[PDB]
């Protein structure tokens, strides 16, 4: 009985994970990353 | 300084000399940054 709920919580977890990964990958594929090598003299 | 005083020119040249010597920068930095709280100076990637 434990393997069903383990596989369910695991599948759910990795589903959240891949949805997040894909979403953020599209986000970085869109935003153009806002690249800034240096900011201040302290840097 | 008072109009046409005898102190205008010397304090003027003084201000310039101090600014060039770095006294002004160090002093301002002293009362603004050196004495002051939360001095992280953009730490932990605050800009991004």
């Amino acid at each position: 009985l434990s393997a069903r709920i383990v596989a369910g919580v695991w599948w759910f977890f990795t589903l959240i994970i891949i949805s997040s990964y894909t979403a953020n990958l599209a986000a970085f594929l869109t935003v153009e990353r806002m690249v800034s090598p240096i900011e201040s003299a302290e840097d | 300084t008072p109009k046409g005083s005898s102190l205008g020119t010397p304090v003027n040249l003084a201000v310039l000399k101090l600014s060039e010597q770095g006294v002004l920068d160090k002093l301002k930095n002293k009362w603004w940054y050196d004495k002051g709280e939360c001095g992280a100076k953009d730490s932990g990637s605050k800009e991004k």
